[PDB]
């Protein structure tokens, strides 16, 4: 995915 | 759903179904994993929902008959509904899950891609609506995850199905001129995934609609691109 959510 | 077709194991491993325990335990709304403590949803979801600890998130699921007493869930940590929202019908309707444990990925459960702010020119031409809900006006949750093809509608013709109603490009719209294939109740919260370039993005929340699968009156959901930013402040906060 290029929209990253953070872990 | 209306009009479509039961899922494979595996198929669509972002949805979830989020039960509530209150009175007694159901399922309430679908939802989407987009993050490995996150999960998507619909704000309208969460009428009357005066805590998160009547929430359990159940993923990797293909029937609602596998959810018993002993079946696994994620608890919900907090709620977290748009501060415009208002109803449904008005927009904004959208909620982020924060879970209590992380998400292990796997073949039967991971995150799907949120929409690029740069696609937001792009055209759609594989959606695919899924959900326990209805297949019929009078009917009950369904024990298969249940999926169906429908075609975006612009949000010019989607506002001459909805006099009266005031359709936002913060809503898409998806349907058939003549009907048949829908969302219908108990879908809601759940994805609108569409495949483009071999990647599966959110494009739609299931939101609202007038009736299920009729003639000339298109699912609206909740335009996802439109709210990353939103997503990304909740989600990536210092
Ligand atoms: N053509 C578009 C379509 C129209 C229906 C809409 C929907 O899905 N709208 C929800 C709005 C709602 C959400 C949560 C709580 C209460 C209301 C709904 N879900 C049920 C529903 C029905 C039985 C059960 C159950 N467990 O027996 C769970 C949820 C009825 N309506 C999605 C879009």
């Amino acid at each position: 995915c290029t929209t990253k959510i953070k872990p | 759903i209306v009009g479509g077709t039961a899922s494979v194991r595996g198929e669509w491993p972002w949805q979830v179904t989020l039960h509530t325990t209150s009175p007694t335990q159901r399922h309430l709304c679908g939802g989407s994993i987009i993050g490995n403590q996150w999960i998507l949803t619909a704000a309208h979801c969460f009428y009357g929902v005066e805590s998160p600890k009547i929430l359990r998130v159940y993923s990797g699921i293909l029937n609602q008959s596998e959810i018993k007493e002993d079946t696994s869930f994620f608890g919900v940590q907090e709620i977290i509904i748009h501060d415009q929202y208002k109803m449904a019908e008005s927009g904004y309707d959208i909620a982020l899950l924060k879970l209590e444990t992380t998400v292990g990925y796997g073949d039967s459960q991971r995150p799907i891609c949120l929409p690029s702010k740069g696609d937001r020119n792009v055209i759609y031409t594989d959606c695919w609506v899924t959900g326990w809900g209805y297949r019929k006006l009078r009917d009950k949750i369904q024990n298969t995850l249940q999926k169906a093809k429908i075609p975006l509608v612009t949000n010019e013709e989607c506002q001459k199905r909805y006099r009266g109603h005031k359709i936002t490009h913060k809503m898409i719209c998806a349907g058939y001129r003549e009907g048949g294939k829908d969302a219908c109740k108990g879908d809601s919260g759940g994805p609108l995934s569409c495949k483009h370039n071999e990647v599966w993005h959110l494009v739609g929340i299931t939101s609202w609609g007038e009736g299920c699968a009729q003639r000339e009156r298109p699912g609206v959901y909740t335009n996802v691109v439109e709210y990353v930013d939103w997503i990304l402040e909740k989600t990536q906060a210092v």
